């Protein structure tokens, strides 16, 4: 089964000690003892487990930098195919 | 009128076999 | 698997033909294709222990996610325009229509009507109803992993029809 | 189907993850995913590791 | 209709829930192969731009 | 009319009954970048469009955009 | 640190700037290339001086010279490709280009920001501009990407935001396909559309995906759309209060599109993908209800039927494409009479290639039209809810074998296999359609039934080879079909889902709108003497050929056939609506409570009436605008690219007295009949007597009343 | 709208319909019955026979209960039945659509 | 033999225009001229347009390879394939260059053709 | 290198986890997570694009 | 290539002319559809600014921003698309090469 160490120290897990209390006095002969543990895991409020709940940037920047590399490229691509240092825009375009 | 309770899970009532389903059935 | 890698056994029977590139697109478009399919029968039996017709039923409404691959995987096995299992079957019968045109109506007629109801027919069946049995123990739905495996699976499968043409 | 909540979001979950019964051992519950695909355990960069416990023991005996 | 129950009143009308995945999003694993998929469509998408693109 | 409401479990992502608050501010940031990919999507392709003649023009036979056979 | 402060420098920045662009572009009118002897010369106090007045041109174009060296740079950094121009040094470089002045010699601020202000000016679109360049493509894309991202984005978009987002993409594409149908119909107006090169089908060969706005297009374009938009409106109230209405609404949107990618196809390959999407869509329409496996058997039998006519689709656009090396629909229809004479070897015999291909085709085409023998599956398609049905039904999936004969009718003119094919099987679906829905005792069936007859009619039409009676016959069936799908949907919710009439009675007073609204819809569509639908039976009969060996047959079945329709428009009309109270008890008591007086009380939906009256509304005067441009003395339809003239028309603007007594036989069959289904008394009543009394009294005065209209005046 | 926190089924009373209503729409079914003498003797607790409703009467009286709840009895269910009692129980808890 | 299939395309994508730009009065009577005989004489035993293998003697493969030579002959004479069907130097390309325009002085100072 | 600083960056937990070590994460740090990958990717793909790119030809005239 | 219909007269031409009848002609692509142009590129600046700022919105707001990202991705892709086909060499029905 799973043998990884679930106390991690990159950063501190979020909890609420307060929801589950253990009794502590007022103990019966029958009953049981109480429970050491009462921590639960406490989510950041507005967040939509139905979303990625993403809000970087870095995806956008790296396909917007991508695309624009790519039309920087193209238009290269096409100087050179035509045998010129740039683009020789005509000065007028039609349908095709 | 009448708070009706939820609805019931006898809507989807569990099937129970009864019977071998033939593998020349299939 | 055994139906689609004899289609491109049968590409590949008129020597060094334009046939070839027909079969090495439709090994690739099946290479994808039957991933897809095994991944997802991999998922359904690793969550719902169990990959028999019979004891499966309903996954859609317990594993939307699930059921909606299911469903793409037939649509994408049923060979639709834009995508390469599409271009392959193009390939493979406008050829055997002009090697023997009554050849190919049977093959086409075969496989793309009996074998693909009967592929649909266990495929619906599992995918649609009403999971009523083991309450306790359904599922939850797929994971991450799972999920970006099916996107690219058919992502690639559309996308490769946009291949240079030169060599196809 | 109505309880069933894994996830702490809905229904609270305890950071142990269940409670032991009497006469059991305790154990984690099984994850909702089992990926293996899990790395080392990382440690902040530069994380202090030294074993102070055992200098001070040495250091106090001399 | 003649007993229609408003929304802020209907105790069963539903707001957006549920878990996109299976993936536990408190999670101390540190599980890489979602990073893994990830990487390999951006980089197919990265090729497709800077290769095939034009 | 319909069918009586039913709890429906919170983990499970379905769609039965399922109303948004914030459904506006979510129609409004759907509906115009998609106005605006699809008149992206238009513009470029208005560039292969083909219209016949108007009603007081004819095409010129010797004209270049007139159909020219192959020349063996 | 002030904004006011920044703002009054930059707006003194900006004036003395443009001053200087100004008096800059003057001095360089004048001194074209005598400017720099003034501007650098070499006196302090001259240097100094134009300087200080030209500040702001100066820091502009230093500023512009460091982008033009840093994105230089960048481009060299990624390209790996040559230098600056030059391998100028930067010092040297920046001095050079800062100096450099004659860049602004053109510029000017004020002019540039209203430029780039009026580049975003609504006042300069024109219908010139709309007529050249069609925005038909702009809004079905709008429409598409509106329904995949509302079903992908279904927990951002609850019921309200689905609805209102689908709402105005669909109400934005039928504007613009009504104010292009117009252009399209009459104005001999047609586009045709490429997005680029969509797939690679052989060694070099490459297909485009390509749309083909023609008339035989638009015909089933704007039917369909103005269909959907109103069965949309009236969804949301039909399945209110579902569970899933948001999976319900999208199907619908799905299959619209579906079908308009079908109809407006510029290749035969968009136009499978269309086929096989709205296979698709259909399929899960009906079985929108996934949770019961009985609805899986109809949905799986129709989705058995689609597969086939997809098989032989396939089959017939493989057999074309080997013969001519192209799948243009324009290019295989202009040349397809030069390999009419072709024949095609196979395993034994020599087939015909136009007939082996139309055979092909009309196959698929019957399989999707219902026709005799591969209808089965369109009686089990009406567990759908009832907008799919109306939908699929009424113009959208079972007029997809007439789309395919119109776009393809160059191929089957020189078909003999559709000239013996189309008549017979038309005729005998039509008979068999309509006697089964005159017999029939649900009102889906009995519109399925009604559905299938009207399809073997068209079928009939088209062999008679009227393209325009075609398209009129599809229009009025389409809209009427639609409006009384809804009304019966109405209906069925009322009853609670019971669909037969024998449970219905006395609805007239709980569902007054639906009673009215149904009788007029059914009188339209239901072939009847002074209604909209009796045009479309009487052009059917004008063009009705009589070469067919089997004519006897095939006439006597189109007799029956369109008799037919008075039966079942009587009885689901009276059986709903007039007749005894057979319903439970509940249905009625649950409605009838006197706390539900008020003047909110209805049975039904505002927005579905509402819906309903406009649906009727536009059908009436979109039926009115093809008969005028079809049946008037001036014709002034647009250009059906066939060359094929049947004389139809002569019987319709100098019929003989033969053909016009010969009319009046099915007139007075039909007027028998009204009779019969009126005045016949199959129980006990109070007034049986008195009815033979009133009959009695019809005959007679029927009878003076011509006298003196004829003679006596 | 629903809480984002767990709800579980809420069967708040087995009757899914009044059962005082059920049980006198009933009984006024009952006494409308020619057989039927003393609509006053009638009570929950008793039985059909001492009533007076005679096994082939019971069935004409159940198809207009049915008629009349709009619902559907099973012969096996209408046969279980011994008492206006249970047939009342069992009307109110049915679910009108199963 | 894709110079064929493209002669086949090109003809096609003709018709296609014709169909458009000429109302349907007049499109056949236009198109029984060259265009009709040309589309007939491209048929599939001319031109392999999807089948799996164009069933050519050795003879009609060498005159598909002679006809391949002579169109790549024409277009050598004015070296019109540097950057597509052909790869040069840049001193492969500036005496090409003045091949060319040698050529085409010469041509330009030649007298026309009699008759 | 871009590949190992992705993984490594991105497979800390899951996404609450991540987020708040991104949070607490310094500026400069969060620089460095979010731009080395990116940046050694699109180096590797813009020097693979180089040699098909075939610019630095001399015949570059007209 | 060559042409393909019959050949007619000057003369019929200048009846034609008189008669008021006009040489089908083909005409530029508009600033607004030209990818070349400066409206296109003034459109396409304001549709990426838009797009920053109404995708800056929507998260403020909690509500979907994918699509502002795929308008600012596509728009450079849109102009490689239309610059590649105004280059291609392929003869749709317009203006010659
Ligand atoms: C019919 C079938 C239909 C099926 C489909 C049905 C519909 C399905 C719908 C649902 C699923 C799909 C849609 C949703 C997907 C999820 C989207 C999302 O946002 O999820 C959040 C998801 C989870 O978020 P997370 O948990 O926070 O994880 C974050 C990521 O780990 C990491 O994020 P990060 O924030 O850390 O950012 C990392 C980013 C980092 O970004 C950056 O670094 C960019 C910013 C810096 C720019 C460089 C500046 C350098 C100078 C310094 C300047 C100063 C600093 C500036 C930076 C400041 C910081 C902002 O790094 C990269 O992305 C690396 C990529 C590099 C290679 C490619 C790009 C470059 C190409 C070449 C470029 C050449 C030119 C440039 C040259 C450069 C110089 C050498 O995050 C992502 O979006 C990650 C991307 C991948 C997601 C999954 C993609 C799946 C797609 C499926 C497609 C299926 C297609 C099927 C088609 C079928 C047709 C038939
Ligand atoms: C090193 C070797 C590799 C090693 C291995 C690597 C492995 C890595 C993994 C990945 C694989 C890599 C393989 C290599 C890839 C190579 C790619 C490449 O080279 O890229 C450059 C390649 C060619 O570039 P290029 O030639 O160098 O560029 C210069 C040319 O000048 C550019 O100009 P162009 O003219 O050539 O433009 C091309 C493109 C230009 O693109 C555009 O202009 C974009 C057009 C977008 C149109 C969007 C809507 C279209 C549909 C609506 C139409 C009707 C609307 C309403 C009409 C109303 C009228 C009344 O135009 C088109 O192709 C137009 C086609 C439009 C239709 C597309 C969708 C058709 C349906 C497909 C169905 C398949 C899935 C069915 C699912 C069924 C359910 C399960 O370009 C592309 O990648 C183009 C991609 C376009 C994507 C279109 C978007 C798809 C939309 C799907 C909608 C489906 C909806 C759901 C269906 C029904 C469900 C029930
Ligand atoms: C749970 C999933 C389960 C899957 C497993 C099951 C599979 C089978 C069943 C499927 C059905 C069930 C699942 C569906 C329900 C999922 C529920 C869910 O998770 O909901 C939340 C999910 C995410 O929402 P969220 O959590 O609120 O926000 C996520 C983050 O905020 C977003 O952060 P961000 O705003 O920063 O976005 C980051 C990045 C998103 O990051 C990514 O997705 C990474 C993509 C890496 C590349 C991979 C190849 C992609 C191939 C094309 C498809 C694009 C991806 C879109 C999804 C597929 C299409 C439906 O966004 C972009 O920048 C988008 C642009 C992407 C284009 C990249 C092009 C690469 C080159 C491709 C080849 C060449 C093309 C040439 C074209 C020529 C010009 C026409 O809901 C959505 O928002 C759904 C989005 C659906 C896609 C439409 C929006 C993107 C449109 C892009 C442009 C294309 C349109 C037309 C373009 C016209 C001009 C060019
Ligand atoms: C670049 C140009 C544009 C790029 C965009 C590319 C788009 C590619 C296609 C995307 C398809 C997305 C499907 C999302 C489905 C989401 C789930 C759903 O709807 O509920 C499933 C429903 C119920 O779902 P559920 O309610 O249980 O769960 C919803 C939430 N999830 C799934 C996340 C848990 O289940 C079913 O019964 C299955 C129904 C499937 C219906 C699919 C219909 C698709 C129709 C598309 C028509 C497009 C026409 C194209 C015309 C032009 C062609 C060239
Ligand atoms: C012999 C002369 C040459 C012509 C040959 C053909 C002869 C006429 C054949 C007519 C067949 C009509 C079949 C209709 C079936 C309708 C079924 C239905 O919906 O239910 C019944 C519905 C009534 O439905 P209802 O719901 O009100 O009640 C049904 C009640 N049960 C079930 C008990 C029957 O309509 C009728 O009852 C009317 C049909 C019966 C009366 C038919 C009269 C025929 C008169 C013929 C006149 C001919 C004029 C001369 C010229 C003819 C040729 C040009
Ligand atoms: C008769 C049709 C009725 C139905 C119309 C429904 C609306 C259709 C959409 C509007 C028209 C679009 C085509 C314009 C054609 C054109 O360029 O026509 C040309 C004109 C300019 O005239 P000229 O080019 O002839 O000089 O273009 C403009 O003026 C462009 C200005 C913008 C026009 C609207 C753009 C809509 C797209 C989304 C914008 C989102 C803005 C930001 C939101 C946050």
């Amino acid at each position: 089964r799973q043998n990884f160490a679930k106390n991690i120290t990159t950063t501190d897990i979020p909890k609420d000690s307060h929801h589950f209390a253990a009794k502590r006095s007022g103990f019966t002969q029958t009953e049981q003892a109480p429970f050491a543990y009462n921590d639960v895991y406490q989510y950041p409020k507005d967040y939509k487990p139905w979303n990625y709940n993403y809000k970087g940037n870095g995806v956008l920047l790296a396909l917007f930098l991508g695309s624009a590399f790519s039309l920087v490229a193209y238009e290269r691509s096409y100087a050179s195919k035509t045998g010129r240092y740039q683009r020789k825009v005509q000065q007028n375009y039609y349908q095709i | 009128g009448w708070d009706r309770p939820d609805v019931p899970l006898s809507f989807n009532p569990l099937y129970v076999h009864k019977r071998e389903l033939s593998i020349f059935d299939t | 698997t055994i139906q689609e890698m004899n289609i491109i056994y049968l590409a590949f029977c008129w020597g060094d033909s334009c046939a070839i590139l027909g079969g090495i697109l439709f090994s690739a478009t099946h290479a994808f294709l039957s991933a897809l399919m095994f991944f997802l029968v991999d998922c359904i039996y690793r969550r719902y222990h169990t990959r028999s017709l019979v004891e499966v039923n309903g996954i859609l409404h317990i594993t939307p996610n699930l059921g909606l691959s299911i469903l793409f995987m037939l649509v994408f096995f049923s060979g639709i325009p834009g995508t390469i299992k599409f271009i392959s079957e193009f390939y493979i019968f406008s050829g055997l229509l002009e090697a023997s045109p009554f050849i190919c109506f049977i093959l086409m007629l075969v496989a793309n009507v009996l074998g693909l109801i009967g592929f649909s027919k266990s495929w619906f069946n599992a995918t649609f109803g009403m999971p009523k049995k083991n309450t306790k123990y359904l599922p939850m739905d797929l994971s991450f992993k799972e999920s970006y495996i099916i996107l690219y699976c058919f992502f690639f499968l559309f996308i490769f029809s946009y291949f240079s043409s030169i060599f196809f | 189907l109505l309880k069933f909540d894994p996830f702490g979001f809905y229904s609270p979950k305890l950071l142990s993850e269940n409670r032991p019964e009497e006469a059991m051992p305790f154990y984690e519950d099984y994850p909702q995913n089992d990926s293996h695909w899990n790395l080392w355990e990382q440690f902040p960069e530069d994380f202090e590791d030294s074993n102070a416990e055992r200098e001070a023991i040495l250091k106090s005996n001399k | 209709d003649a007993y229609y129950h408003d929304d802020t009143h209907e105790g069963l009308m539903n707001e957006p829930h549920g878990y996109l995945t299976m993936d536990d999003p408190m999670d101390l694993r540190p599980n890489y192969e979602k990073s893994a998929l990830e990487l390999l469509f951006l980089v197919s998408g990265g090729a497709i731009l800077a290769l095939m693109l034009g | 009319g319909g069918f009586q409401k039913y709890p429906i479990p919170r983990y499970l992502h379905v769609g039965q009954w399922i109303v948004n608050k914030n459904w506006k501010w979510n129609t409004f940031h759907m509906f115009f970048p998609t106005a605006i990919l699809c008149f992206m999507v238009w513009r470029n392709s208005m560039i292969s469009t083909a219209k016949p003649p108007n009603y007081g023009e004819y095409v010129d036979p010797q004209s270049p955009v007139a159909p020219k056979a192959i020349k063996y | 640190f002030n904004s006011i402060l920044f703002l009054l420098f930059f707006i003194v920045n900006l004036y003395w700037f443009n001053s200087g662009l100004i008096f800059f572009n003057s001095v360089y009118k004048i001194h074209h290339d005598a400017w720099t002897l003034i501007f650098q010369t070499d006196s302090i106090l001259n240097k100094l001086k134009i300087y200080f007045f030209l500040l702001p041109l100066y820091i502009s174009s230093f500023i512009h010279s460091i982008s033009t060296w840093y994105y230089n740079y960048i481009l060299n950094f990624l390209l790996f490709s040559e230098n600056l121009n030059t391998n100028t040094n930067f010092v040297d470089y920046i001095t050079y280009n800062t100096l450099l002045l004659s860049k602004f010699e053109d510029f000017n601020l004020f002019v540039y920001i209203k430029t780039l202000l009026i580049t975003f000016d609504i006042r300069q679109i024109n219908l010139d501009f709309l007529n050249e360049y069609p925005i038909i493509l702009l809004t079905g894309l709008l429409f598409l990407f509106t329904t995949i991202f509302s079903l992908i984005c279904l927990s951002y978009l609850g019921l309200y935001g689905v609805f209102i987002l689908n709402l105005a993409s669909i109400l934005l594409f039928w504007l613009s396909m009504l104010y292009y149908f117009n252009l399209i119909v009459s104005e001999n107006y047609y586009y045709y559309i490429s997005l680029g090169k969509w797939m690679y089908l052989s060694n070099g060969f490459r297909v485009s995906f390509d749309l083909l706005i023609d008339l035989t297009s638009i015909s089933f374009s704007f039917l369909t759309l103005t269909i959907g938009v109103f069965v949309y409106i009236y969804t949301f109230s039909y399945f209110r209060y579902e569970p899933l209405v948001e999976r319900l609404i999208l199907f619908l949107n799905s299959f619209m599109i579906s079908m308009i990618l079908l109809v407006s196809s510029g290749n035969f390959i968009v136009l499978f993908l269309g086929w096989e999407l709205i296979g698709l869509t259909s399929f899960f329409l009906i079985n929108f209800w996934s949770t019961r496996v009985g609805t899986l058997k109809a949905a799986f039998k129709a989705f058995s039927f689609n597969k086939l006519s997809d098989l032989f689709l396939f089959f017939a656009i493989l057999i074309i494409f080997s013969t001519t090396y192209n799948l243009d629909i324009l290019s295989f229809n202009n040349q397809i009479y030069l390999y009419e004479s072709y024949n095609i070897d196979m395993f034994y015999w020599s087939i015909n290639l136009i007939e082996i291909i139309s055979f092909f085709f009309i196959s698929c085409a019957f399989i999707k039209s219902a026709q005799f023998g591969a209808h089965i599956w369109l009686p089990d398609s009406m567990e759908a809810p009832v907008p799919a049905s109306a939908l699929i039904h009424s113009a959208t999936l079972v007029s997809a074998g007439i789309y395919l004969l119109l776009r393809l009718s160059p191929l089957f003119e020189l078909s003999k296999y559709a000239y013996f094919i189309l008549p017979l099987i038309g005729s005998v679906t039509a008979f068999y359609g309509g006697l089964v829905s005159a017999f029939q005792s649900d009102t889906k069936k009995t519109l399925a039934y009604s559905t299938i007859s009207h399809c073997g009619f068209l079928m009939v039409s088209y062999s008679t080879g009227v393209l325009e009676f075609v398209i009129l016959y599809l229009y009025v069936h389409g809209f009427f079909k639609a409006a009384t799908f809804l009304c019966v949907g109405n209906v069925n919710r009322f009853n609670r889902n019971i669909q037969d009439f024998k449970r219905m009675g006395g609805f007239y007073k709980y569902l007054p709108f639906e009673c009215l609204a149904s009788f007029v819809c059914m009188i339209n569509l239901s072939g009847l003497p002074l209604t909209l639908g009796f045009y479309i039976k009487h052009l059917l009969f004008i063009g009705l050929v009589e070469s067919y060996t089997l004519y006897p047959l095939i006439f006597s079945s189109l007799i029956l056939g369109a008799i037919a329709g008075v039966f079942y428009s009587y009885r689901l009309f009276y059986s709903i609506f007039f007749d005894t109270k057979k319903g439970k008890k509940a249905i009625y008591l649950q409605a009838s409570r006197i706390i539900l007086n008020s003047k909110f009380y209805s049975n039904t939906s505002l927005a579905s009436n509402l819906s309903i009256t406009f649906l009727v509304l536009i059908s009436y005067t979109v039926i009115l605008y093809l008969y005028c441009t079809t049946l008037n003395n001036y014709y002034s339809l647009s250009d059906l690219k066939s060359i094929y003239i049947n004389n139809a028309y002569s019987y319709f603007y100098k019929p003989d007295y033969n053909f016009l007594n010969a009319v009046s036989i099915l007139n007075w069959f039909v007027i028998i009949l009204l009779i019969s289904v009126i005045y016949l008394n199959w129980r006990w009543s109070y007034y049986y007597t008195k009815s033979i009394d009133s009959l009695s009294k019809f005959i007679l005065f029927s009878f003076f009343f011509f006298i003196f209209s004829k003679y006596i005046l | 709208y629903a809480p984002q926190k767990v709800v579980l089924r809420n069967e708040k009373s087995g009757y899914y319909a009044n059962p005082d209503d059920v049980a006198r729409r009933l009984i006024r079914l009952i006494s409308l019955h020619d057989k039927v003498q003393n609509p006053s003797a009638i009570t929950l607790k008793s039985t059909w026979s001492e009533i007076g409703v005679d096994p082939l009467s019971y069935v004409e009286i159940m198809l207009e209960a049915e008629n009349e709840f709009y619902i559907e009895l099973a012969d096996e269910d209408l046969e279980r039945f011994r008492t206006v009692e249970d047939a009342v129980e069992f009307i109110a808890r049915n679910f009108f659509t199963n | 033999e894709l110079f064929l299939n493209e002669y086949r395309k090109r003809i096609n994508n003709e018709v296609r225009r014709a169909a458009i730009l000429t109302p349907t009065s007049s499109l056949r009577e236009k198109m029984n001229h060259k265009i009709a005989d040309q589309i007939l004489d491209l048929s599939s035993p001319h031109v392999r347009g999807a089948h799996f293998q164009a069933v050519r003697s050795w003879t009609d493969a060498s005159k598909i390879v002679n006809y391949v030579e002579e169109k790549q002959t024409k277009i050598n004479k004015y070296g019109l394939q540097f950057p597509l069907l052909g790869n040069m130097t840049e001193e492969q390309c500036a005496s090409k260059e003045d091949e060319v325009y040698q050529r085409l002085l010469k041509e330009m100072q030649k007298p026309p053709k009699k008759a | 290198v871009g590949s190992l600083s992705y993984i490594f960056y991105n497979s800390v937990g899951g996404k609450v986890i991540r987020d708040r070590i991104r949070a607490s994460r310094t500026k400069a740090q969060k620089v460095i997570v979010l731009a080395l990958a990116f940046v050694a990717n699109a180096a590797a793909l813009i020097i693979a694009r180089n040699a098909i790119t075939a610019h630095n030809f001399g015949w570059q005239a007209a | 290539m060559q042409n393909a219909y019959p050949e007619i007269t000057d003369q019929h031409r200048e009846f034609l002319k008189k008669q008021g009848l006009k040489v089908y002609e083909p005409k530029p692509l508009p600033d607004q559809i030209n990818p070349f142009s400066k409206t296109y590129w003034i459109t396409n600046a304001f549709i990426i600014g838009v797009s920053f700022l109404a995708r800056r919105h929507a998260l403020k707001v909690g509500a979907p921003r994918i699509f502002w990202s795929g308008c600012i991705v596509g728009v450079p892709l849109a102009a490689i698309i239309s610059r590649g086909k105004s280059d291609q060499l392929d003869e749709l029905v317009g203006a010659r090469k």
